[PDB]
């Protein structure tokens, strides 16, 4: 078979795209709070 | 009341003593002659506890406690005000349990059923008596029964427990509280699993013991089965009750330091007695 | 690589999901527990010192 | 008596003297309770 | 003499039960371990098939972990020296932080790092196991009455470890890891407190701890005191009221009065074994943080003389 | 070596990707602190002397 | 052998996958500690 | 006395004679032993002068 | 159990216990003669 | 004679099996107790005579 | 017999138990007399 | 020694695998941990002593 | 021995690469302890 | 003393062979852990003293 | 003497490999804890004896 | 009469018995000669 | 017998586990040589 969870491969890619998009949001929202945070109070 | 399905079952016979001399139904009650003997024990019992709380000077019930005689009276009787009045609640308290289980063995008897739960109940007047007149009677005085109190008792517990520093380390006390806290989980394991399978997710139907047995295989890799629940509660309570009158009849008898130097002997057995190193060494 | 999105047609979207919510809830506060029991860098006591309100 | 009950009988008696038999070659009760504990344990677990 | 139904006369073997499908992935569960007479005697000789899925790995790795660090930490403590390790192992003891770190994790290795980290892989391993049995009971249809009883006792476990020492500021109030340590853990905070005997849910856990052991006795006697009319079938006198329901219930209410049925004695009961942690840990949450003398607080509620 | 990929040949995917996350989180969780526990390395203790905080 | 019920190409492409996924979590891995022992060396 | 074979087991017989004679045999040499008058082993130390 | 049983079964335990007996009783003179216990 | 009717009443197997459980224990505990007195604990008596303490 | 074994049976136990016992006190007696030459006890 | 591949006919590879990594998981653990506890051998306080650290 | 439904072959071809893996781990092991006796040893 | 084979014949040969592999160990265990109590055949406290180790 | 190959019908090489595994590995480490433990056999504390680590 | 093994089997399986027990008895003898010639205990 | 085993069946098993023994032995001879050298215990 193709999968286990029983999604087509352009299901999977889809969802993908949107988990991807939704990862890069959050990863940019901690980027720009660990910049601000490092300028406020570096801990290195 | 009577329930739908009373009526068939309440018929003359299975009474001990007094033949069909009590043999009624006061309610939902079932009298016979330890019914009557129950009520009267209980009910003394009762109004000399509130005429202990008269003598005592006050009304607030977790301020009234029913002290045993001192320990210059032995074994003792005791004047009412000082320590009677608590051997005579006793001897009440102890003719109510009595007969509250004989009472229990005639309805088993009625019904046809099995003699489990008089033979259950005599496990705790079994403890109760080791803390009011077995270890007292061996010890020499009746001073070292508690009182009935509702939170002197409590005073009475803690300060026989200290007079052998911590009684944690009392061994059978470790097994009693070892049964005591295996039958509380059990029963919670067991009320959860009878419950989720009568009551599935809403919309399913009902589900069946095998669904039970498929659940703890799943989770512990064992299922005891139905017959085998309800055997291990009954063996659980009772060997709690059991140790937990152990420990107690071997305190003050046969042990009477600290219960933290009884585990030298491990530490001291002649092999590792004198390695240096870890916590002993 | 450019071929993980088929990660999606092995595990079931569901449970990952799930399993991602709970992970980050979790890091996330015990980050910042952390960060508050350090007394260096608890931003409530180092605006009390800073500001003079203790 | 039963056969199990025999049995269990016949443990005790075992254990209690082979409790006290090597309480008095090992020099200690706990090598002695330890010694008629496992043959009295072995003993009652194999009736007719 | 009489048969009691204790230990089963006769022992039946068959074919091992492979447990019912459902919608639980069969994939994950094992093939049947062996029969055990020995527990065959009280109970169900099978043991297993056991199911091992992804929480269940993730709880079998955090909980192996999690005595392995305590076990390691012990063989140190011991000098290597396997004498000392079985002299002294009720003696061993992996202790929390020193009051002065407060709840930082700066503490050193030897003087609470050690226990913080086997601290996390116990968090770790108990929520993933009550995870496992919420989807035990989800792949089977049941209702999970399980996974909330389970966690009126987590409530008590996390109040000990984690919550009462943060509210309190520092990880030296939480509880060692030893056998004979956590004794004396017990023993120290009941001093420290006043008497634990005067806190109004330590009395309440007591009475639904002795009340659970009452319940499971009565219980335990009842259903095998019926079981000659098939009363351990509990399921099926719930569907299909037998004469061991009524008989059991009839005993009951001619005996104390009122009685319950063959489903709401288990409602009973489930309540009865939670709430004994379900107010043990209000009473741990409560010691220390509102009251710090609990006899005192006693003697100012009526509980004990002026 | 060139022949590794039959390991998915007996190995159900679902199992080793889930027990090999749980082993590399626990094994994170557990270096970060150790390191924490050891003063030469607690990066939040360094910078606090380091930057003369509390 | 076979358990899983995967052909040769489509455990080579489940190899050729994680393969990536293990070289980039490396990668990460030797730049980070790579950083620590230029900030801190441990030896 | 030859009935005891038609009433009671001979297997119980034979094994609780056995155990009983056993031990009351070993409790005999432990309480000589236990006392130093007849302690064998001690009076050929005394004898030789052993110890 | 038969009569006959029992009683071949009794014959051969006296003559187990005349056995056991005739050697206690030698052991029992040997030890006196050693050590006479009064 | 006469004794083999012995294997009339019990197993054989069940005889062995007591019968070497019996001898070991005997012995060992013959051994243990000649340990325990001075006179007869060989390794003692050979430290002594050798002055290897 | 209860044990069920037959006449013959019974008898070749009892000869190779019995064999095995002179074995083993003739070993138990070659010891003792070794121990009594080395250290008498009487 | 040329013919110790038959042992993949007695035991399951899943198994021993699964069982092989597990032991040696926990003995490689518990050597670092040894080093560690070893005043000679902790490498973060070497170094924390050699570059004046703590 | 036919214990876990295997092939001859499939054994031999299990082993060989079981033991690739085997010969890696090793060879790696014996670059760290090589590392670590020159920079302290332990005898 | 020819006929001892006919053991075999009452006892089951996998008993046999654990109960005396067993007895054997813990018997040999039991030997060399009385003769390391005793310091006069304790041999690495022998070679301690005999090298001058400690 | 050469027969001893028989040793495997009656046992079976699953729970016998297991077994002396165990075995094996069980008696090894606790011969090499006691090493540890010993300190004329310490083989930490006389390399940092020996090389003035400490 | 029990394990079911017939004479020749029974005497092939104690024939290699007995080969495993005098060879663990020379090697055990050969131990404590080597013990013996090291510190005698007697 | 009891595993079911063939007779050569048993003859290969046998050869590779005393084969693995003795891979096992040679090496625990090095180590316990190696140890004497370093550091003997008699
Ligand atoms: C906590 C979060 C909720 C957990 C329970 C969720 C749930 O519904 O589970 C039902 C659960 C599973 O059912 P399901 O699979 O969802 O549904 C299957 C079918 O629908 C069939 O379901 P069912 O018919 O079998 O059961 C339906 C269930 C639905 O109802 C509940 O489950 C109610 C649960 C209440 C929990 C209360 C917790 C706190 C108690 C102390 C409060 C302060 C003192 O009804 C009950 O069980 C009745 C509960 C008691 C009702 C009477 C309450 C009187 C209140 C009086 C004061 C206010 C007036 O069934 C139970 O009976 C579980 C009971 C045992 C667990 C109870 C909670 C234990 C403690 C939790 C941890 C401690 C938290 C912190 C406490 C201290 C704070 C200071
Ligand atoms: C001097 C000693 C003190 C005292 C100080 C304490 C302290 C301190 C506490 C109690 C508490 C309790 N005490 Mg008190 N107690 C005293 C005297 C008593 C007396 C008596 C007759 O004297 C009684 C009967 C009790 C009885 C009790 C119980 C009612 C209650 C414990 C509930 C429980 O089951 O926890 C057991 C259950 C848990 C701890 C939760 C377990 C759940 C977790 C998740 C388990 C995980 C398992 C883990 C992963 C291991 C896995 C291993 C593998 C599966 C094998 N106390 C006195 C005065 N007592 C406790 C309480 O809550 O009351 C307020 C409590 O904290
Ligand atoms: C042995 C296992 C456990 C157990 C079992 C058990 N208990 C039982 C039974 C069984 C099988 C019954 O069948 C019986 C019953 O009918 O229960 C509903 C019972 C019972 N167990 C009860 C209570 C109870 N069981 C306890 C414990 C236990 N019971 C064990 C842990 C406790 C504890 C630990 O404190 C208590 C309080 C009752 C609900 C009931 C018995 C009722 C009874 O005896 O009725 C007749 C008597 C009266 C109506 C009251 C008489 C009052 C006296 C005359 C005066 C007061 C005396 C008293 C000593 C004062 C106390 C003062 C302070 C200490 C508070
Ligand atoms: C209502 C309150 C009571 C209660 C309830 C309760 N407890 C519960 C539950 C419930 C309802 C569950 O559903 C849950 C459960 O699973 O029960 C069977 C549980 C449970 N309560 C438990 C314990 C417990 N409960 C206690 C108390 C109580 N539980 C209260 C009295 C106590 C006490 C008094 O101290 C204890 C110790 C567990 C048995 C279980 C939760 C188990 C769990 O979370 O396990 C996690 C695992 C670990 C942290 C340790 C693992 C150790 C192993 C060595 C790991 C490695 C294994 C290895 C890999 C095996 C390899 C095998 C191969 C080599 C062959
Ligand atoms: C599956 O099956 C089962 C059932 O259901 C078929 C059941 O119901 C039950 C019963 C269990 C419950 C109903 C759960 C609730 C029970 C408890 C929580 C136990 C605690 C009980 C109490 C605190 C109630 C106490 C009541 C008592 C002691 C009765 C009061 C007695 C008197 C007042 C005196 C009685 C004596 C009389 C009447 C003699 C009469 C003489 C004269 C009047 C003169 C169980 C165990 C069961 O397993
Ligand atoms: C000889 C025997 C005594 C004589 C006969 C007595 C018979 C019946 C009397 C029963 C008395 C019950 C009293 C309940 C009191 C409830 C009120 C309360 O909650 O009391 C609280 C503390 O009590 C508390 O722990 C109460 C909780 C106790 C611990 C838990 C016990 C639970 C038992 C049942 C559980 C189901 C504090 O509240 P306050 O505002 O300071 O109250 C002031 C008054 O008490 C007078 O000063
Ligand atoms: C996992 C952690 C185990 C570590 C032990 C390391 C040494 C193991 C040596 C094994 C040698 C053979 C290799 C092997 O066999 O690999 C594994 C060995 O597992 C096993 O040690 C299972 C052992 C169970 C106990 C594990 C812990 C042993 C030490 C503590 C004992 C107390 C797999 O075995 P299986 O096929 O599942 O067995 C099936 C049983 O039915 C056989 O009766
Ligand atoms: C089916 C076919 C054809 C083939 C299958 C393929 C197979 C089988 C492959 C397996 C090959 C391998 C790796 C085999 C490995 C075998 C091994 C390591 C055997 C090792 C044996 C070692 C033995 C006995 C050691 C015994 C040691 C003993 C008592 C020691 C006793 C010690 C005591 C009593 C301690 C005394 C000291 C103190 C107390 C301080
Ligand atoms: C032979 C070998 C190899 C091994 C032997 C292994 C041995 C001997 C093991 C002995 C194990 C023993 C004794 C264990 C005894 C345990 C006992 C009593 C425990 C009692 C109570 C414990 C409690 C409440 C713990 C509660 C903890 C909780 C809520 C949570 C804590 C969470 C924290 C603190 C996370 C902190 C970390 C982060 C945020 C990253
Ligand atoms: C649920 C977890 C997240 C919320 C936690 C809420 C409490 C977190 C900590 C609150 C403040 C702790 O208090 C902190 O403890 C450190 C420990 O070195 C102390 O340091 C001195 C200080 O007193 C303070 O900085
Ligand atoms: C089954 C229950 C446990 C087994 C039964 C134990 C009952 C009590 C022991 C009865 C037999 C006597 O056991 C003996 O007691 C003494 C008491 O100091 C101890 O013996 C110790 O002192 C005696 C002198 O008093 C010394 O000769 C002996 O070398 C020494 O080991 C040991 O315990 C044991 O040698
Ligand atoms: C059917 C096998 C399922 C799990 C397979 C995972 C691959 C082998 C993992 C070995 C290591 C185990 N652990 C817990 C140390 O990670
Ligand atoms: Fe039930």
């Amino acid at each position: 078979d193709l999968g286990y969870t029983g999604l087509t491969d352009e299901q999977a890619q889809e969802l993908h795209s949107v988990y991807m998009s939704g990862l890069w949001l959050f990863s940019a929202v901690a980027i720009v709070a660990h910049l601000a945070v490092y300028i406020w109070r570096p801990w290195f | 009341a009577l329930l739908s399905f009373e009526q068939k079952y309440r018929v003359p016979g299975g009474t001990l003593v007094g033949g069909n001399l009590f043999d009624f139904w006061v309610g939902p009650f079932y009298v016979g002659f330890f019914g009557v003997a129950t009520f009267f024990f209980a009910a003394l019992g009762i109004i000399l506890i509130a005429w202990s709380a008269v003598l005592q000077g006050t009304w607030n019930p977790q301020l009234i406690s029913v002290y045993p005689p001192a320990l210059e009276y032995g074994l003792g009787g005791a004047p009412l005000a000082k320590g009677g009045l608590w051997q005579i609640i006793t001897i009440c308290a102890t003719g109510a349990f009595v007969s509250w289980a004989l009472r229990e063995v005639e309805i088993c008897r009625k019904l046809g059923i099995g003699y489990h739960i008089p033979f259950a109940f005599a496990f705790a007047i079994l403890a109760y008596l080791t803390l009011v007149l077995f270890r007292p009677v061996m010890m020499g005085a009746w001073g070292y029964a508690f009182p009935y109190g509702i939170w002197t008792h409590l005073d009475w517990v803690s300060n026989t427990g200290y007079t052998y520093g911590n009684f944690h380390y009392n061994p059978a006390h470790m097994i009693a509280i070892s049964f005591f806290f295996t039958n509380a989980l059990a029963l919670a394991l067991h009320g959860a699993l009878v419950l989720s399978a009568a009551n599935p997710e809403k919309g399913k139907e009902m589900r069946t013991p095998d669904h039970e047995d498929t659940f703890f295989r799943d989770l512990v890799g064992y299922s005891i089965g139905t017959l085998g629940i309800h055997r291990l509660g009954l063996l659980l309570s009772l060997s709690a009750v059991f140790f937990s009158a152990l420990c107690m009849i071997i305190t003050g008898t046969i042990w009477f330091d600290q219960w933290v130097d009884w585990w030298q002997w491990w530490v001291k057995l002649p092999w590792w007695a004198n390695i240096p190193g870890g916590i002993n060494g | 690589m450019s071929k993980f999105y088929k990660i999606w047609m092995i595990f079931d979207p569901r449970r990952v999901f799930v399993a991602q919510g709970v992970f980050l809830f979790l890091l996330a506060v015990m980050i910042h527990l952390i960060l508050l029991s350090t007394p260096s860098y608890n931003w409530l006591e180092i605006s009390a010192a800073k500001y003079n309100r203790v | 008596v039963s056969e199990f009950a025999f049995r269990l009988m016949m443990a005790a008696v075992i254990f209690v003297g082979v409790g006290i038999m090597f309480a008095f070659a090992g020099g200690h009760w706990f090598v002695g309770l330890v010694v008629g504990g496992l043959v009295a344990a072995f003993f009652a677990a194999t009736p007719n | 003499a009489e048969y009691q139904n204790i230990f089963s006369q006769v022992q039946v073997r068959g074919p091992a039960d492979l447990g019912m499908t459902e919608d639980v992935n069969l994939a994950n569960r094992s093939g049947v371990g062996p029969f055990s007479t020995l527990l065959g005697w009280f109970g169900n000789a099978q043991l297993g098939p056991i199911y091992l899925g992804s929480l269940g790995v993730l709880s079998l790795f955090s909980g192996l972990m999690w005595f392995f660090t305590i076990g390691i930490w012990f063989w140190y403590q011991a000098g290597w020296n396997p004498a000392v390790f079985l002299r002294d192992l009720f003696f061993f003891s992996l202790e929390p932080p020193a009051p002065e770190y407060g709840l930082s994790f700066a503490a050193p290795l030897k003087e609470g790092g050690l226990w913080l980290i086997a601290s996390f892989f116990m968090f770790v391993a108990v929520w993933s196991w009550w995870g496992r049995t919420y989807l035990r009971a989800q792949a089977l249809g049941m209702g999970k009455h399980t996974a909330w009883a389970f966690l009126s006792a987590i409530w008590l476990w996390m109040v000990l470890g984690f919550i009462r020492p943060i509210l309190m500021g520092s990880w030296s109030e939480a509880v060692p890891y030893g056998i004979f340590s956590h004794l004396d853990w017990t023993n120290n905070f009941s001093l420290v407190h006043g008497n634990l005997f005067y806190n109004p849910f330590h009395g309440l856990s007591i009475a639904f701890l002795y009340g659970s052991a009452l319940l499971f006795a009565m219980h335990g006697a009842t259903i095998l005191a019926v079981s000659r009319f098939g009363g351990e079938r509990e399921l099926e006198q719930i569907a299909d009221r037998g004469t061991a329901a009524e008989r059991a219930a009839l005993f009951w209410r001619w005996t104390m009065g009122f009685n319950a049925t063959m489903e709401g004695i288990h409602r009973w009961a489930i309540w009865m074994a939670v709430l004994v942690t379900l107010t043990g840990g209000i009473g741990i949450l409560l010691s220390g943080t509102v009251v710090d003398n609990w006899y005192v607080w006693g003697q100012n509620h009526g509980m004990a003389p002026l």
